[PDB]
């Protein structure tokens, strides 16, 4: 497994009912483009950024989706270089509570990322995998058994209340 | 199927 080279967090908060923080460590190394794009993404330097935003797609056994800060639903956000950007490292794999890139078929990363919480090796080669939760893997285990509907959104709203840089 | 995409979701 890669080196992590920064940290952040994210505060997370279902309904007015707070979760607790998840803790993430970043490749810096493997891939400094992305990371820095998230990195920034998660202060807000720019404006924008993670803060306020939710997870619009859940799948138990599998994953938990977020940071459509712009639309809400999965059809948006933007990174730190314009509208999207190539993808840095592709070499390497996911594993449970690793930090991947959500995307549009390749070199088009934005700012949505995926937390896994089960082995999704047939993503592989495909999607940019660029940390791993150090802490508050419970939290995510939390948020992956919630309420969702059909397109499997949540009923109540899984918010990032506060996010940060450790 | 199993995928992470932004915009279409396929199977």
């Amino acid at each position: 497994e890669p080196e992590v080279t920064a940290k952040v967090y994210f505060d997370v908060m279902i309904d007015s009912e707070p979760l607790g923080r998840i803790t993430i460590g970043l490749f810096g190394k493997d891939a400094p483009l992305t990371t820095e794009n998230f990195r920034q993404l998660c202060t807000g330097e720019h404006g924008f950024g993670y803060k306020d935003s939710i997870f619009h797609r859940v799948i138990q056994n599998f994953m938990i989706q977020g940071g459509d800060f712009t639309n809400f639903d999965g059809t948006g956000g933007k990174s730190i270089y314009g509208e999207k950007f190539a993808d840095e490292n592709l070499n390497v794999k996911h594993f449970v509570g690793a930090l991947s890139m959500a995307n549009a078929g390749p070199n088009t990363n934005g700012s949505q990322f995926f937390i896994t919480t089960a082995p999704t090796p047939w993503l592989d080669g495909r999607h940019v995998v660029f940390g791993k939760v150090l802490d508050g893997m419970d939290v995510v285990l939390r948020i992956e058994k919630t309420k969702t509907n059909s397109h499997d959104r949540p009923v109540k709203p899984v918010k990032i209340v506060a996010s940060g840089e450790l | 199927x199993l995928l992470v995409t932004a915009g279409l979701v396929l199977a």
